[PDB]
């Protein structure tokens, strides 16, 4: 809360920013309190549950102790740790930038001292209290506006329409005949080709190559030009045989 | 004269083409051996087409016909009728087991 | 000693035509053929050392000089290919050994599958279009006889599609080929190089650069010209798909990467744009097919699709570090898909049903298979200590320094949705509980499949051994000059 | 060096444990797991004599140097800080796992094994000076916590929850890539110290670098609207539910930001989006987590609600790079109280999963 205070102070819109995380520590009270409050609380019900004796092992339990009791190390003893460990951390993130260091420790070494974000803190505490004896109330509101927005929903839909529509596509252009395919490859070919011809201006049309037609090539010609057309023209196979 | 040849080699790719987009496998065989005919005359056409005598050292003549067309010409000719015996065998074993000639039916 | 240079060419041939004398003999034709295969890997290998150490290789074939005559060049990337394709043939050759049956091997298969092997290394090292063209059909004709040999229904029905769409082709390269001979007078890569950058600024010559990436796209399938090649490669049993998947759609790659930084070079910008575009509906095409299939084959078929397309967009630009990245992108598709369609026959001789819904719970019976198949969907999608990494990283920084920021993040989505597709295999069949399939003990055919992982994952480790190969690979591409100085002395 | 064998230590002993786990049929293998974490933690001590007075540890491992790629590693204060969370929880995650799984019942070399490779790629992800090593060290975290949400492959829900956290995590990572190549070309070099000391704005690919890493680091830590995989992750085991997502995968992304801070953070864009969606998360989870009736979605939207909040603190602290009025300097005591609830969020979030599984 010192952090993001100090944040709305270069720009107007960002005093929008803290009291938006303002509430979501209110929330964050919410679970955690009702977390404890729905799991240990209440009664115990001798009917659904397995055990006469949920004595737990020891050996189950030792890391959970460590862990714990270095939460409360670094909560009653918070200055070694942080002089140990935590201020090269932020003398690496903010490279380049500390012409001078001692701002940063005596940072370091400043724990108490009047703010005004422990009212917030007393006002987080005040709220989640009266907030979560309330909640079989709000229940059902908070149930539907839950169910109002979520992100499963948009993603599964997605990956749906992702698989259908490439399955669609294969379905739509892989018929199997192979007339279909000739078609799309003749067609691609003739485009790419005139397409490649267009683009330029195809100079220097020179006729000086050709050589000088005679008679023979020319009836020749005709006749191979009336075979073509009696083969495409055919309704018989073996007139188009012959 | 060459442009004849070129106006009468696109007729032979026209209809070569015309008979592979067809209904019936021995209409798209006989399409191959059109464009095969199409594409050896055009090898021919672009060789060049200028009176020569033939080639072949004997004649003692000023200037002879290009002699490596006819060669690319004569490799292509073996490698497209050994293909195309192959395909139609396989034209032939296709209608004895499946029954049926019909290309689009074909699934 | 120069005749080196054939030894991936001559090796092959002879031992086809040797196993023509032999068909009821089946143990001599499996001896013979590993024998001579284990030969060509030491060959090819001795190849690359040789094009390593001194400078690049050119043999006249007769004792007719660079123009007149035909020539045979290596240089360090048609030797990588062939190398490749030597690994590739011998896995292929020993899951032959367990997979295909006895009655289809008796009938001349190991000397259709050496016709193969010798179409595609005499495709990648070759000096003259016309004879590129002769190598090209030599290919196709023992893919076409390999694709139908057996005489079921199915590859009946799709070797008259294959068929069919490879003699249009074929007769388009002819005439490409025509227009060529027209314009320019020669026949070999380096005089009519030579040639071409002599009238560099005539619009006939965009006309037949953009017909031959007509031509190359229909042999290596780029949108809108891939259309055959899902019915086509669905059709064949598993190992003759793996040399098919390995093989045939990336000697199309190499041809236009020889066509177009060595050929065409001059007015760059109109035939650069064309293949960016091409590359990108590639990619997308083969996205789109990848998620859309709950079927092994064609989800690795997709793969292959999309693969090609983002080998061509690191074409399409002329730096050495989209030309090194789409080498090294290139090696390592070429080994990884012939690898994931002999996991996919593996799967299929185990389940007895290729749908992905029908079957779940093989890790509890095939751990090995399954961490195996894991490792290399991982090694496809382009995870760092994997093989498929620092190829795609090369292209993206190749991309990025060249202003194409949309283009890179269109690489980037294509790597997970290939990886999503790769791991709806793996998650669906290999994890859930045991309904699907029936305990029957594998053996033998996973040990090829597992030497291509063990080769994968070192190649992985190992970028700074396999890379200055790449490096004078790239230092020839970039630079013709060394090529047309090479050939024409 | 010593430390080129603690980076590398988890990976061996992962190779090494399957081997313990069906040699040793008595003996409990996380036992055999136990040692090394403690070793690598009391390691990890021994540097902060070294660091409180302002030196660091640099060490160097080329991996291919004609592309000028190497493993570097450079352990300052915050690398120390994530290291030593990491080793502690860690060893203490282990103990929990020995005393919570089962022996006759339970594939445990797996656990063990993939557990480790998460270890050894977070610990990589941390001390990481070469932006392409950073990146494979991502994705082998990445891919074992993928490995670690599924270990129930026999259940569907466990499955859904892989393969959603498995997309999401990889659409960040390949789009981090993607800006840590762009930022790669707008300086000179690939080490993270020589970025640093060179401008940057005047390039036209600072911007999409900064939206692109911005954008992976958002989708690692779970913020708005990216906070989706990590509810329904939680049909882990317990151990796998406290260690990452209480200490270690959902703060690689925090480190990120906090680690680029000195370049990016010159810019608005970089520091009102990270403050910006960090206090939308924080407020929208905070919302969010008093709905459901089980006790690990309430602690996961509790994770995403302090993970927005410790961001948000790490966009004020960004806002500290530009100017402060007469010495006042007060906008760096936010980015104290980042890395102060940064440490103390690990520590009794691990102990809340803890507690939930016993129960
Ligand atoms: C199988 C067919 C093989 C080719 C046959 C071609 C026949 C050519 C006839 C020929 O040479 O005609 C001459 C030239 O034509 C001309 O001068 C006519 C030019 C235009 C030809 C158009 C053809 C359509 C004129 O004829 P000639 O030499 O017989 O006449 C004088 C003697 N009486
Ligand atoms: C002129 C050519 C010069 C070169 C010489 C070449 C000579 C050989 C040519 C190829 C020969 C192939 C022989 C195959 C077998 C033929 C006989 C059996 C089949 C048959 O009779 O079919 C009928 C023939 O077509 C018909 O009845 C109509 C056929 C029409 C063919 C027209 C060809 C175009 C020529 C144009 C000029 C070219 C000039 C070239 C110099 C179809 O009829 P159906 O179904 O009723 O069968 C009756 C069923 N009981
Ligand atoms: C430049 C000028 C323009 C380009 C040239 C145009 C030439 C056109 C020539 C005539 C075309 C005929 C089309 C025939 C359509 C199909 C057809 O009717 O086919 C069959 C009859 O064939 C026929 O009647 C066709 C016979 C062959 C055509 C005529 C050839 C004359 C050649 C003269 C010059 C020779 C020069 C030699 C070098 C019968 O069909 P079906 O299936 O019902 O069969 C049942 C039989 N049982
Ligand atoms: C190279 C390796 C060649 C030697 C090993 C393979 C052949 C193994 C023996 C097979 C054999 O004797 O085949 C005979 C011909 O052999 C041959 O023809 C094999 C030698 C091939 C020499 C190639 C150059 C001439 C015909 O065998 P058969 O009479 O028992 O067959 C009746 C049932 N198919
Ligand atoms: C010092 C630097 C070193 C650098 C090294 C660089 C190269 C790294 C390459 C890694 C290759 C890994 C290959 C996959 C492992 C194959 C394991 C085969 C045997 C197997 O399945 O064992 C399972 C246990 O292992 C397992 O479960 C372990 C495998 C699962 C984890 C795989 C993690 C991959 C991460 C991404 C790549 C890095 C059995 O399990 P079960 O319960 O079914 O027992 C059934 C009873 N026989
Ligand atoms: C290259 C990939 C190599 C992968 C490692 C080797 C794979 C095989 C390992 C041994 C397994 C047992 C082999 C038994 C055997 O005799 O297999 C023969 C094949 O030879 C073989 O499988 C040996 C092939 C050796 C190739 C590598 C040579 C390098 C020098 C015949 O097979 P079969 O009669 O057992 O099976 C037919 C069932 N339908
Ligand atoms: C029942 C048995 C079951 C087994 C199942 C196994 C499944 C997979 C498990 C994981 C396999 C791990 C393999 C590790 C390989 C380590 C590296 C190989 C050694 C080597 O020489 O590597 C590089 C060259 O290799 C190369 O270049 C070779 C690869 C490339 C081949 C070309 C075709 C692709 C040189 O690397 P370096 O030492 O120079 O660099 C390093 C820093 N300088
Ligand atoms: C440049 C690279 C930079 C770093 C990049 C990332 C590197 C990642 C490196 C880490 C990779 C981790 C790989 C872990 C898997 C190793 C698999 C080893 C084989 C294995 O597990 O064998 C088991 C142990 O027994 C035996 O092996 C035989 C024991 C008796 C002798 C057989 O047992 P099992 O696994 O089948 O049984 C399980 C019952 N559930
Ligand atoms: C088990 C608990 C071990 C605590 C750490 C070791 C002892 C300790 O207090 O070390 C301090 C750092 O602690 C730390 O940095 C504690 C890190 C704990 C991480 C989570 C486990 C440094 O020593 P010092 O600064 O306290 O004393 C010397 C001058 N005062
Ligand atoms: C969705 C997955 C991708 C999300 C990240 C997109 C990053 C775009 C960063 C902005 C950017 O590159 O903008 C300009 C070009 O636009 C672009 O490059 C727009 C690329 C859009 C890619 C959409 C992919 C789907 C470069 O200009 P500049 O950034 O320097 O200008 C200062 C603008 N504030
Ligand atoms: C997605 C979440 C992030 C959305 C913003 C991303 C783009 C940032 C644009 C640059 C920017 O923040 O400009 C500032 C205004 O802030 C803005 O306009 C931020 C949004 C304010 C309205 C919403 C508040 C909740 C300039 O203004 P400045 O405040 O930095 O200038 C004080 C000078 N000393
Ligand atoms: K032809
Ligand atoms: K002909």
């Amino acid at each position: 809360f010192t952090a993001m205070l100090r944040a709305k102070d270069v720009a107007g819109w960002a005093v929008i920013l803290p009291v938006v995380a303002w509430v979501a520590s209110i929330f964050t009270f919410l679970y955690s309190a009702l977390l404890v409050s729905r799991t240990f609380f209440g009664t115990y019900k001798p009917h659904v549950l397995k055990k006469e004796a949920h004595e737990a092992p020891f050996g189950m339990l030792i890391a959970p102790i460590v862990l714990a009791s270095l939460v409360v190390f670094i909560g009653f003893v918070p200055n070694v740790l942080s002089d140990s460990v935590l201020a090269p951390a932020v003398y690496a993130v903010l490279y380049g930038l500390f012409a001078p260091n001692e701002a940063l420790d005596v940072h370091i070494s400043h724990w108490h001292g009047f703010t005004p974000e422990l009212f917030m803190t007393i006002g987080v505490l005040l709220f989640g209290l009266v907030l979560y004896r309330t909640f079989p109330k709000w229940k059902k509101i908070y149930y539907r506006l839950s169910e109002r927005m979520s992100l499963n929903f948009f993603y599964d839909q997605s990956f749906v329409w992702m698989e259908r529509g490439a399955r669609s596509f294969i379905s739509r252009v892989m018929n199997g005949s192979m007339r279909t395919y000739l078609m799309y490859i003749f067609t691609s070919l003739v485009a790419l080709l005139l397409f490649t011809i267009g683009w330029h201006e195809q100079w220097h049309i020179d006729l000086s190559r050709l050589a000088h037609v005679r008679v023979y090539e020319v009836v020749l010609a005709i006749g191979i030009l009336a075979a073509t057309v009696t083969t495409v023209i055919a309704k018989s196979r073996l007139t188009a045989i012959v | 004269m060459e442009l004849l040849m070129i106006v009468v080699i696109g007729c032979l790719f026209a209809a070569a083409t015309y008979l592979l987009l067809s209904k019936s496998l021995l209409r798209i065989i006989i399409g191959t051996g059109l464009l095969s005919h199409g594409a050896h005359l055009l090898l021919l056409t672009m060789g060049g087409l200028k009176a020569g005598a033939p080639p072949l050292l004997g004649e003692k003549a000023s200037r002879y016909v290009d002699p490596l067309p006819q060669a690319l010409i004569l490799t292509a000719i073996v490698i497209s009728f050994g293909v195309t015996a192959f395909f139609l065998v396989l034209a032939y074993r296709s209608y004895q087991e499946i029954g049926t000639d019909h290309m689009e039916g074909m699934k | 000693m120069s005749n080196l240079l054939l030894l991936p060419i001559v090796i092959p041939l002879v031992t086809a035509i040797v196993l023509i004398f032999f068909p009821k003999h089946v143990f001599w034709q499996r001896v013979v053929s590993l024998a001579a295969t284990v030969g060509l890997v030491v060959a090819s290998g001795a190849l690359l050392h040789r094009v390593h150490t001194d400078g690049i290789q050119t043999l006249n074939v007769g004792n007719w000089p660079a123009p007149f005559g035909i020539t045979l060049v290596s240089d360090s990337l048609s030797a990588l290919l062939v190398l490749t394709t030597s690994i590739i043939a011998l896995a292929c050759l020993v899951y032959s050994f367990y997979a295909i049956g006895h009655k289809r091997e008796t009938f001349y298969y190991y000397s259709f599958f050496q016709f193969l092997i010798v179409g595609v290394n005499g495709a990648f090292t070759t000096g003259d279009l016309f004879n590129l063209f002769v190598f090209f059909e030599v290919m196709l004709m023992s893919s076409y006889v390999l694709l139908v040999l057996g005489g079921t229904k199915i590859q009946l029905r799709e070797t008259i599609k294959y068929t069919l769409v490879n003699v249009i082709s074929s007769a388009l390269f002819v005439v490409a080929v025509a227009y060529l001979y027209a314009v320019t007078g020669t026949l070999n890569m380096a005089h009519l190089a030579d040639r071409i950058n002599a009238l560099g600024s005539s619009p006939i010559l965009t006309v037949i650069a953009v017909l031959f990436i007509i031509v190359f796209g229909l042999k290596g399938a780029i949108f809108p010209l891939y259309f055959w090649l899902p019915g086509a490669y669905y059709a064949p049993p598993t190992p003759v798909l793996a040399l098919f998947g390995g093989l045939l759609t990336k000697v199309g790659v190499y041809s236009i990467l020889r066509t177009f930084t060595l050929l065409f070079t001059h007015d760059a910008a109109y035939t650069h744009t064309l293949l960016a575009w091409l590359a990108l509906g590639t990619i997308i095409i083969g996205v789109i097919g990848a998620v859309a299939y709950n079927d092994m084959r064609y989800i690795v078929i997709y793969n292959i699709i999309a693969a090609v397309g983002v080998m061509i967009f690191g074409i399409s630009i002329m730096t050495p570090e989209s030309v090194e990245g789409t080498i090294f992108y290139l090696l390592q598709d070429m080994v990884m898909k012939a690898m994931l369609f002999l996991f996919v026959g593996i799967i299929f001789s185990i389940t007895r049903s290729n749908d992905i819904r029908s079957f779940s719970g093989l890790i509890t019976s095939y751990p090995l298979l399954g961490w195996a198949f894991f490792i290399a969907a991982l090694s496809l999608a382009g995870i760092p200590p994997l093989s498929g990494f620092i190829g795609k990283l090369l292209i993206v920084k190749a991309s990025f320094d060249a202003q194409l920021i949309f283009e890179a993040i269109v690489i980037l989505l294509s790597s997970l949705l290939v990886l999503y597709s790769v791991m709806k295999i793996f998650m669906n069949g290999f994890w859930g509980e045991k309904k699907g399939f029936e305990q029957k003990q594998v053996d033998g055919r996973l040990f090829p499949v597992l030497f291509l992982l063990v080769l994968s994952v070192a190649y992985g480790i190992g970028i700074e051994f396999v890379r200055p190969f790449v490096l004078d690979a790239v230092n020839v591409l970039v630079d013709p000059s060394m090529y047309i100085e090479a050939v024409l002395k | 060096p010593t430390l080129h064998i603690a980076m590398f230590a988890p990976f061996l002993l992962a190779l090494l444990v399957p081997f313990f786990y069906k040699c040793i049929r008595s003996l409990h293998v996380g036992w055999f797991v136990f040692p090394l974490p403690i070793a690598l933690f009391v390691y990890f001590l021994s540097y902060i004599d070294d660091v409180r007075n302002d030196e660091v540890i640099r060490a160097t491992m080329p991996w291919i140097p004609s592309l000028r790629i190497s493993f570097d590693a450079y352990v300052d204060g915050l690398s120390l800080l994530f290291a030593l969370l990491i080793t502690g929880i860690g060893s203490l995650v282990v103990l929990y796992s020995i005393y919570y799984l089962q022996k006759g019942k339970e594939p445990l070399g797996n656990f063990y094994v993939y557990l480790l490779l998460f270890m050894g790629a977070m610990l990589g992800v941390v001390l990481s000076d070469h932006l392409i090593a950073l990146y494979m060290f991502w994705e082998l975290t990445s891919i074992s916590s993928f490995l670690l949400i599924a270990y129930w492959f026999k259940r569907d829900r466990s499955r859904y929850g892989a393969q959603k956290s498995m997309l999401i995590t990889m659409f960040g990572g390949l789009l981090m890539l993607g800006g840590f190549v762009a930022l790669a070309i707008a300086g000179g070099t690939y080490n993270i110290r020589e970025l640093v000391h060179t401008p940057l704005t005047e390039h036209p690919l600072f911007i999409p670098a900064l939206v692109l890493i911005l954008f992976g680091a958002f989708t690692k830590s779970a913020q708005f609207p990216f906070y989706i995989w990590l509810p329904d992750a939680m049909e882990a085991p317990t151990p796998v539910s406290a260690y990452l997502h209480s200490a270690t995968m959902v703060k690689a992304g925090i480190y990120v930001i906090a680690r680029l801070t000195p370049i990016f953070a010159v810019s608005s864009v970089w520091v009102w989006t990270v403050a910006l969606v960090g206090l939308v998360t924080l407020c929208w989870a905070s919302f969010l987590a008093s709905k459901q009736t089980d006790l690990k979605a309430i602690l996961a939207y509790s994770t995403v609600s302090q993970l927005g909040l410790i961001t948000s603190l790490l966009g004020i602290g960004g806002l500290s790079f530009h100017y402060d009025g007469m010495g006042e300097n007060v906008f760096m005591v936010a980015v104290l109280a980042a890395i102060f609830h940064l440490f103390n969020h690990a520590t009794f979030k691990g102990s809340l999963f803890m507690v939930v599984g016993i129960v």
